């Protein structure tokens, strides 16, 4: 009846070795990236401020808040920078995909840049909360786009980013709240649900919407694997993913640190010695720089 | 459609 011929981290490699599967789409959270230094921004337990005197803790991180007073934010950017943009396993795991002609899309909720410096291109991303990558004068005429290493060097000498051009504000192309989402988050997932024969969920919690309710846009066939600490997408009671009924027919879970998941699926498919390699290579790169 | 905490 179904795709996978056990629902396992096993019948998930024979499945994608296998003629029907030939579209992976990659659902992606900030426990993708925890190995690398950056932490949940969306998590009560990182601390993101008394010395601000703001109208609401959020208002840090509102548009028309930032707009008006932009010196908190940039103030949070600076102490948050990360010391180093090193991507994780998982991300080159993903760079494999896409250079096997597997990798449909990759969806991400992270802002931090990794999945581009591990090779993900343009076309192979919805950035669903925006990107630091690039930053943009705020006024609508001008729209001037800075570089990220622009940006950096504005925050660490605690200058507030003008647009050279026009002296407006400079923000960085991350999601504000109150910001409209993006219009190719909508526009993809339109397209790329009709196509997709695997869902690979990584590192997310689910609990963020609109994105958490990509995994629901699968065909009903579509296996989905979740790599993650814990076990989350299922159905809330109070009120999804399937992994233990007696229903249960396409989804997986794999419960552990990202990297060791895609490690472990990797060897499975016989990518370990390639995925090994391109890992060491573009961290030599990095550290070298 | 706008970016909200849930
Ligand atoms: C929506 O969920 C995404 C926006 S939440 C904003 C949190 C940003 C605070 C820290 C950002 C600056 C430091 C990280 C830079 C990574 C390139
Ligand atoms: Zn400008």
């Amino acid at each position: 009846e179904r795709l996978l011929d056990e629902l396992t981290l096993e019948g998930v490699a024979r499945y994608m070795q296998s003629e029907r599967c030939r579209r992976v789409i990659c659902l992606v959270g900030a426990g993708i990236s925890t190995s690398a230094g950056i932490p949940d921004f969306r998590s009560p337990s990182t601390g993101l401020l008394e010395k601000y005197h703001l109208p609401y803790p959020e208002a840090i991180f509102e548009i028309s808040y930032f707009k008006k007073h932009p010196e908190p934010f940039f103030a949070l950017a600076k102490e948050l920078y990360p010391g180093q943009f090193k991507p994780t396993i998982c991300h080159y795991f993903m760079r494999l995909l896409k250079d096997k002609g597997l990798l449909l899309r990759c969806y991400t909720q992270n802002i931090d840049t990794l999945e581009r410096i591990a090779g993900l291109e343009q076309e192979d991303l919805v950035e669903a909360h925006g990107t630091f990558y690039t930053s943009h004068c705020v006024s609508a005429s001008c729209r001037h786009e800075y570089p990220l290493s622009w940006m950096k060097e504005k925050i660490f000498s605690e200058v507030t980013p003008k647009c050279e051009d026009c002296q407006s504000l400079v923000k960085p192309d991350i999601v504000f709240f109150g910001e409209s989402l993006p219009a190719r988050f909508f526009s993809c997932m339109q397209s790329d649900f009709l196509k997709v024969d695997l869902l690979l969920v990584m590192g997310t919690s689910l609990q963020v919407q609109p994105f958490a309710s990509l995994i629901s846009k699968a065909p009903l066939s579509t296996p989905r694997l979740l790599i993650n600490k814990e076990k989350a997408g299922q159905s809330d009671p109070f009120l999804g993913m399937d992994f233990d009924s007696k229903k249960a027919y396409r989804d997986v879970a794999w419960l552990g640190e990202c990297d060791q998941g895609c490690l472990a699926l990797a060897e499975l498919l016989g990518w370990k010695k390639e995925l090994e390699d391109l890992v060491r290579r573009e961290h030599a790169s990095i550290d070298a720089q | 459609p706008k970016k909200y905490g849930g």
